[PDB]
């Protein structure tokens, strides 16, 4: 019969204007608390004892500058947790040892699966096949192996990604010069994803939107369009016609083409987090053996490969002193690679 | 250059074990009724 | 078609605006008053401007002990003063 | 600490107005739910 | 014995208990008192 | 020997041969320069 | 009729199996012959002095690259913007040397592509459709404009265009970050938004559609013969899509209007890549991304890092290592 | 279908396809089970990541 | 008749009212100076 | 209910995001953050 | 190089006037509804 | 070695695409 | 010892050609209509 | 367009299918010494 | 390699053997 659990079963999946379901017990805390500790840490807390940087609207930082930044390398991988051994519950000096920066992670990481089960959940409720919940495995792919997998890999979270937009782009910068990640035959299929995904985007709203049919006599032909009407409101027999003639070949069959739009993107994501657990351990796509041994005896063989390897390690001398302070790098001007007169 | 001795036959099978895979049933698709 | 109250009633209500007339600013000045005050420097322990070194230091107070960064950290603040 | 207590009184003084506006609806809708 | 990190460990524990038995009675009474209408 | 009735006849079209053909290739094309390093 | 008409008919016609029209007349040719010359070149070429100090990079498969560093090289930077084809030159050799293919592949390359665009609207014509398929590929046309042209000209020299291969695009990128801090302006912000939301929406639309297909198969069959192509009816819910959308978010966050979801799709990536095509096309000009390079300041006047002072140091490695040869004075200004 | 020896002997434990307890049976138990194996992962998680250090256990080579 | 209290207007609130905290907070930091 | 008219709130409503963005913008030229 | 200069000219000249030619030949009647 | 190979997928690629496309499976409304 | 370098993949397309030839005949034979 | 006339069903039969199998791979047995060399 | 070759060649045919007996396609009297 109808048990407390199922009379908390009926108030859950209410017919509300923010549905809640069983998945809303995990979902709503953690990604309030991931959301308001970045807003929190990026609007009061510095990096000063972390990374000797300012990195908070209270300090002088913009919306690109602000970050919550990765604890020091010193902890290694701890949790960080406000009752552990490091901070003993002291607020403050949590903030001052990142401990924002696993709190927003590792929250983070559980609102991801709670949203992934909130998809799941609302499909199975309505009646749809769950695909929107298996094309979300691509951003928990991303998260979990960039935010998780590559610093557990690395000498602590200290390397893992900083939360902020100057940060991720210092992620970036560091990601050229250390791995060569843009050599990675993992990141390539990753970009083929993404722009891939977006010209998909792009090209089939525009096809759509120029092959409508006439439903209406308003030259703005968004009202000629009826949710419940059965006809199809553009022509795909002129569709195909059309990119047939143009390109060679068209779609003919819509779910093959809306299969087809999952399939790209979500398949490029999980193609560059397989590389970004190789790059968790080094194990990098940096350089073509047989050019630089031909590189090492021939002095004016010269390719565009070899070319990027000359700023990698430009970025990594000149950027390693002030990126890892743990490490006291002090490197004399006479050391520096530089090229001629800059 | 000094490559990787096997990376002919390593491409080689790359290519040929799926697409032969692909065209076998391709073929019997379309020998089917 | 959920059940509440639809928001641009809300919104354009009298009496919501006599609540929130108020309510919105006393939240304003509330944070206004968070760091006018001092108060957010010493809850996050973030560093005024006149904090990050000692007059002479220009070494940045890292943290390179795990189990006794707490410790470091206040010793670091302890050499400011 | 005095400056909590400064912080904290614009939001307590607007809990205390909103509350008052509201009281006689808020036990109005607690009533039909019972 | 138990070291600090030990009654850290427990106050974490009780800590997650609370906030989840707490969270767990409030769904509870609301679902009881705002039943569905069959 | 009775049949076994879960046998289910294999189907792939033509258009899927091509997509596959392309997928094989181009990733062909891809990583043949790391497998000859 | 008489030939002309007939020929005209024949280029016009919507019939051909591939259509040609006006703009394919230009098209076809101009595209062959950037074509051929690239693959050629790709293959074969002999290294280029692409910055003008005789110091020749090999970008072909037989001069020692493989897929992932080969190239076409860009012309010489003692070439400049001054127009070089193959007659300018006193011999192939020289021509080679110096570069001329990359000039004569982007050249028809960039008219072909333009009158690709033309040619999408002139079918849409013939067909009797609306006209906008061509406005949405503006935004991939106009990147390759700002990449092999209008980058070169505002820097003064096709040896600043973007090489055509894989790691010379590579290192184009990475000069573009040391020179305009590129990640820092929010035109290429607003273009990853672009690519990243085009993504995200692609996976959202194909989950969605795929989710209410209307079962019209046997578990033992692709779903994909429920649909047959030209049918009159849709082939899902879009009512059980957006009942599912609008509660996962909330019922407002949903297009219930197909005609609005799909111009949401186009619209979406093609701003985001007009808007990324118009950041390399500006910075082309030197106005270049944010910098708050020390903008924090203690009371005494130290410099107090951010995470933009991190990225400075790592264009700094950049900008002192490229073109290591070419710099004979102190500042880069091209 | 073919009945063997060996068919024969293990038939009774292939033949219970569908039979359940009713309601929800020993499910509070298994509850009960389930909080504390999510709480014995997370002792010797913490354990190995040293945010739980107990004496006598040094998580190092140095064991 | 409907409610004034709803699950919607507490995820209204959650994240409306520190909102408005902190961009007071942050104007305030508009007027700090070195 | 209904007695405040929507664009009005809408007006003023966007007129004050206009006010603290402002706000914000000129902070990043004055005290902290302005590289002086 | 000179008889190749005057080849290329003459083919793109060619086709530029097929271009335009092309064009000018009743364009706007060229579809498949009202020609005018 | 590696250059024929290289220029061998690449030519299968194109051959393909002819293929794709002179040769589709031509569309057919039902 | 120093064998010839192309003797693996000669040795192996000379295997795998003609063995795929006979296996899409073989399974295209067994597909057709009974 | 009409159909052509001359087209011909192809069959191996699992006996050739063997018997080709056995000739390939003993021929490979045999002629793979002489191609290491 | 070369072995491996030799070998793997080798246990081909073994394999085939017993495909070949096993699996043969059965006479029957028609
Ligand atoms: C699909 C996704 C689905 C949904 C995902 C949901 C996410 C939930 C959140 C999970 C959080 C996991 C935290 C793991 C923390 C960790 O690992 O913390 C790390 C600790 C180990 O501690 C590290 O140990 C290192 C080695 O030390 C050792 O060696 C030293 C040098 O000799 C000394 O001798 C020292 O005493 C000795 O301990 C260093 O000391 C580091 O500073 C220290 O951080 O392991 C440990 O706690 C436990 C290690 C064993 C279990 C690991 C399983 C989980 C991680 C899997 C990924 C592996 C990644 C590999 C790279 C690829
Ligand atoms: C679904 C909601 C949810 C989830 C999954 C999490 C998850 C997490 N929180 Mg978060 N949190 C939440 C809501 C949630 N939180 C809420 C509502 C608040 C506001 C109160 C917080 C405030 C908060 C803070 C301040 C911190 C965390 C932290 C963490 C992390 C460590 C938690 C831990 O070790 O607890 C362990 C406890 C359990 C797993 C409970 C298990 C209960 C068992 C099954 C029952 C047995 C209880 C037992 C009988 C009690 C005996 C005690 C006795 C022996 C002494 C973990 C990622 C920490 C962190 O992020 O570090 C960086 C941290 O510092 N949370
Ligand atoms: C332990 C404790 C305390 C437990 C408490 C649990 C409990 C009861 C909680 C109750 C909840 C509560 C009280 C408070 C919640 C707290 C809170 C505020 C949490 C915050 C969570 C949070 C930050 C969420 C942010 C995520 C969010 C809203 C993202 C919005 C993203 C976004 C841009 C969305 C939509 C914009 C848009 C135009 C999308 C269109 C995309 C697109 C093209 C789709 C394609 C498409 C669309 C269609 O539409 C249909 C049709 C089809 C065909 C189709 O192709
Ligand atoms: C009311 C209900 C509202 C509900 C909101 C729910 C929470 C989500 C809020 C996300 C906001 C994130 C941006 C905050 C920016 C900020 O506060 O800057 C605050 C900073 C403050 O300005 C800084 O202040 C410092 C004070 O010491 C210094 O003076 C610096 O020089 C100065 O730059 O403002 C700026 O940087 C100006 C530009 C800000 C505009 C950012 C737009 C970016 C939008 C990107 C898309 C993100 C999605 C958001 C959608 C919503
Ligand atoms: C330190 C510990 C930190 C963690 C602690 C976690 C504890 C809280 C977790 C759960 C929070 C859920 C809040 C939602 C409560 C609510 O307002 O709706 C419940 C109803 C909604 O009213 C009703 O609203 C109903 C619609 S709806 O359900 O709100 O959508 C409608 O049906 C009805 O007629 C109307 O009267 O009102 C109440 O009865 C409030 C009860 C007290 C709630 C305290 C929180
Ligand atoms: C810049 C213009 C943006 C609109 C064009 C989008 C790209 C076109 C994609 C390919 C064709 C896609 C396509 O075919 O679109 C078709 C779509 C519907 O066509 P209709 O024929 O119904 O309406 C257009 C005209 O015929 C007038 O009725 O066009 C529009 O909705 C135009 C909306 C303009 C609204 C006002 C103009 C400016 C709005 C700015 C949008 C946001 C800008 C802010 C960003 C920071
Ligand atoms: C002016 C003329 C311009 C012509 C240029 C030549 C265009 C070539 C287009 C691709 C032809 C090959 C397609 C094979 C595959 C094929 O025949 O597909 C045909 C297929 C038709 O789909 P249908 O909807 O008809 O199929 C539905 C069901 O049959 C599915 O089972 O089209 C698609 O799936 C579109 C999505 C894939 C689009 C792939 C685009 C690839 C672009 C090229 C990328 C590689 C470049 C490598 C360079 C080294
Ligand atoms: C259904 C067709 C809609 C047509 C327009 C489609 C445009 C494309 C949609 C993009 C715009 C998005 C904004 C909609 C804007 C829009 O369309 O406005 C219309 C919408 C309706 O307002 P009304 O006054 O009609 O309210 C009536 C309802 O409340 C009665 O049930 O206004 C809002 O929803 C305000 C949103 C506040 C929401 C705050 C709730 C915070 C909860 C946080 C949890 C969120 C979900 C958590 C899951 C992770
Ligand atoms: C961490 C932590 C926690 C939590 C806390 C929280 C939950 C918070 C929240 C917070 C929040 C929740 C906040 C918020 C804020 C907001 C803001 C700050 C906003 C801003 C905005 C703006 C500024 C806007 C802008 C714009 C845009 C975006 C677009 C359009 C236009 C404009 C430009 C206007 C606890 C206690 C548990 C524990 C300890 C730790
Ligand atoms: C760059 C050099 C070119 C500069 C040319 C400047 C234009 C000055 C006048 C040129 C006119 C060209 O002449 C143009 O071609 C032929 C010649 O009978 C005509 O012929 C065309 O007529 C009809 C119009 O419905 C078409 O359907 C038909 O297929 C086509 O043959 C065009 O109707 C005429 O307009
Ligand atoms: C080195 C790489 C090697 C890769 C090798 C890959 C091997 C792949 C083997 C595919 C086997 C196909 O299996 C084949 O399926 C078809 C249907 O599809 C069956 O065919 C059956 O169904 C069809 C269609 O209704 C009937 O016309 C036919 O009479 C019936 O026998 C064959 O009896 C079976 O032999
Ligand atoms: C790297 C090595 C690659 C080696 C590649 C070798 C390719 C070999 C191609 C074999 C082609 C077989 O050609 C195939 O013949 C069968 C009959 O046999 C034809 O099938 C036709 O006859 C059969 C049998 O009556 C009918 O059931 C079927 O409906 C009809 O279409 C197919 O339409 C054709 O596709
Ligand atoms: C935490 C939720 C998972 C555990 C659910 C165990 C339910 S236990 C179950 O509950 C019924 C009421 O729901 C009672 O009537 C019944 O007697 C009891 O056995
Ligand atoms: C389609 C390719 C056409 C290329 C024509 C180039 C031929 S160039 C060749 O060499 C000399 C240059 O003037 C002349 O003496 C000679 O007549 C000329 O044919
Ligand atoms: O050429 Mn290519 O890169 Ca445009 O900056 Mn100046 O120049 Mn060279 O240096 Mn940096
Ligand atoms: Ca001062
Ligand atoms: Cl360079
Ligand atoms: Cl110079
Ligand atoms: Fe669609
Ligand atoms: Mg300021």
């Amino acid at each position: 019969e109808r048990g407390w659990f199922d009379i908390l079963d009926d108030w859950l999946k209410r017919d509300r204007f923010v549905f809640v379901g069983w998945s809303g017990i995990l979902l709503f805390p953690c990604a309030y608390l991931a959301l308001g500790g970045w807003l929190t840490g990026t609007t009061f807390v510095t990096s000063w004892y972390t990374h000797g940087l300012a990195s908070s609207y209270l300090e002088g930082c913009n919306f690109l500058t602000v970050a919550v930044s990765t604890p020091a390398n010193s902890m290694g991988h701890s949790l960080l947790l406000l009752w552990g051994p490091e901070a003993q519950g002291d607020f403050t000096r949590w903030c001052q040892l990142g401990g924002l920066w696993t709190f927003i992670a590792l929250h983070g990481a559980f609102g991801l699966i709670g949203f992934m089960l909130r998809q799941f959940e609302i499909a199975r409720l309505v009646g749809v096949r769950p695909y929107n919940a298996i094309a979300f495995s691509a951003p928990i792919a991303v998260f979990v192996s960039v935010f998780l997998i590559y610093p557990l890999g690395q000498s602590s979270w200290f390397f893992a990604p900083s939360f902020g937009v100057a940060a991720i782009f210092r992620f970036l910068l560091f990601f050229q010069g250390f791995h060569n990640w843009t050599l990675n035959p993992f990141h390539m299929m990753g970009v083929a994803g993404v722009l891939g995904g977006a010209l998909l985007c792009a090209i089939h709203g525009a096809t759509v939107e120029n092959t409508l049919f006439q439903d209406g006599e308003g030259a703005s032909t968004f009202r000629a369009f009826n949710p419940t009407q059965a006809e199809e409101t553009y022509s795909m027999v002129t569709a195909n016609r059309f990119w047939s003639q143009i390109f060679g070949i068209a779609f003919s069959n819509k779910r093959w083409l809306h299969f087809f739009m999952l399939f790209v993107p979500v398949t490029g994501l999980w193609m560059s987090a397989i590389g970004v657990v190789g790059l968790a351990l080094n194990l990098r796509s940096y350089d073509f053996i047989s050019q630089e041994i031909r590189a090492a005896e021939d002095p004016e063989f010269e390719t565009f490969y070899t070319k990027n390897l000359l700023l990698n390690e430009g970025i990594r001398a000149w950027m390693a002193p002030q990126d890892q302070p743990h490490e006291n790098f002090v490197f004399p001007e006479e050391v520096l690679p530089r090229g001629n007169a800059l | 250059m000094e490559v990787n001795q096997l990376g002919l036959i390593a491409t080689a099978l790359f290519v040929l074990v799926p697409s032969v895979f692909l065209i076998i049933l391709y073929v019997q698709t379309e020998s089917q009724q | 078609t959920t059940g509440e109250r639809p928001f641009s009633d809300i919104i354009t209500s009298v009496r919501y605006w006599v609540i929130h007339s108020i309510t919105i600013p006393a939240l304003f000045i509330a944070g206004w008053l968070f760091v006018s005050t001092g108060l957010a420097y010493d809850v996050f322990g973030t560093p005024r401007p006149d904090s990050y070194y000692a007059q002479e230091q220009r070494s940045i107070p890292l943290v390179t002990d795990r189990f006794e960064a707490k410790q470091q950290v206040e010793t670091f603040l302890e050499q400011l003063k | 600490d005095w400056r909590v207590l400064v912080v904290l009184l614009p939001v307590l003084l607007a809990a205390g107005w909103a509350v008052r506006n509201i009281l006689p609806y808020a036990v109005k809708q607690v009533q039909k739910l019972l | 014995t138990i070291t600090p990190s030990l009654k850290g460990f427990f106050i974490g524990l009780l800590s997650g208990a609370v906030v989840l038995g707490l969270t767990f009675a409030v769904l509870i009474a609301i679902s009881q008192i705002d039943k569905v209408q069959r | 020997m009775e049949p076994n009735p879960n046998r289910q006849p294999v189907e792939l079209n033509r258009t899927s041969l091509y997509l596959g053909l392309l997928l094989i290739l181009v990733l062909a094309l891809l990583f043949s320069s790391y497998f000859f390093n | 009729a008489n030939l002309w008409e007939r020929f005209c008919n024949w280029v016009t016609s919507t019939d051909n199996r591939l259509y040609v029209g006006w703009f394919g007349v230009i098209m076809i040719p101009t595209l062959l012959a950037a074509t051929i010359c690239f693959v050629i070149a790709f293959i074969a070429a002999p290294p280029v002095d692409i910055d003008g100090i005789r110091e020749p990079v090999s970008g072909s498969l037989l001069y020692g690259n493989n897929i992932i560093t080969g190239a076409v090289v860009p012309s010489s930077n003692a070439i400049g913007l001054h127009f070089y084809p193959i007659w300018e030159a006193a011999s192939l050799d020289e021509w080679l040397y110096n570069g001329g293919p990359y000039q004569l592949i982007i050249f028809h390359f960039l008219l072909g592509a333009s009158c690709y665009m033309g040619r999408q609207w002139e079918l849409s014509y013939r067909l009797g459709m609306r006209p906008w398929i061509c406005v949405a590929y503006s935004a991939p046309l106009a990147s390759a404009f700002a990449v092999f042209l209008i980058y070169p000209i505002g820097q003064g020299s096709f040896s600043d265009g973007m090489p055509l291969g894989i790691s010379g695009t590579f290192n184009f990128m990475i000069v573009f970050q040391a020179e305009h801090n590129i990640l820092m302006h929010p035109f290429h912000q607003l273009g990853v938004a672009g690519v990243f939301g085009g993504a995200l929406f692609c996976a959202m639309h194909g989950s969605l559609v795929t989710s209410s297909l209307i079962r019209e198969t046997t578990e033992t069959e692709s779903a994909n013969y429920g649909y047959k192509f030209g049918q009159e009816e849709e082939t899902y819910n879009i009512v059980a899509a957006h009942g599912y959308f609008g509660r996962l978010i909330f019922q407002y966050a949903s297009f219930n209007n197909s005609r609005s979801l799909h111009f949401f799709l186009a619209a979406w990536p093609v701003v985001g890549v007009w808007f990324a095509a118009l950041g390399i096309s500006t910075m082309a000009f030197n106005l270049n991304g944010f910098n708050f390079n020390h903008s924090v300041i203690d009371a005494k006047g130290n410099v107090i890092n951010t995470w933009a002072d991190i990225i400075n140091r790592a264009n700094l490695g950049m900008e002192v290592m490229h073109e290591r040869n070419a710099h004979n004075f102190p500042l880069d200004l091209a | 279908a073919r009945r063997t020896w060996l068919g024969d002997i293990l038939r009774p434990l292939n033949s219970e396809y569908g039979k359940v307890a009713p309601g929800w049976g020993t499910t509070p138990l298994m509850a009960v089970f389930m909080g504390l194996f999510l709480v014995f992962l997370l002792i010797i998680l913490e354990i190995y990541n040293s945010t739980l250090i107990l004496d006598g256990v040094n998580v190092s080579w140095k064991a | 008749s409907y409610p004034i209290f709803t699950v919607r207007w507490v995820a209204v609130h959650t994240l409306a009212v520190p909102t408005i905290f902190f961009l007071g907070a942050i104007a305030a930091m508009q007027f700090i100076q070195r | 209910g209904g007695r405040i008219p929507l664009w009005i709130v809408a007006t003023v409503a966007g007129m004050g995001v206009i006010v603290i963005v402002g706000l914000f913008f000129y902070g990043a030229y004055a005290g902290l953050g302005s590289s002086l | 190089m000179e008889t190749l200069k005057i080849t290329v000219y003459i083919v793109v000249t060619f086709f530029v006037l097929l271009f335009v030619f092309g064009f000018l030949s009743g364009d706007p009647a060229r579809n498949p509804k009202r020609k005018d | 070695m590696e250059t024929i190979t290289y220029v061998f997928i690449f030519a299968c690629i194109i051959a393909l695409f002819f293929f794709a496309i002179f040769f589709r499976e031509p569309p057919r409304i039902t």
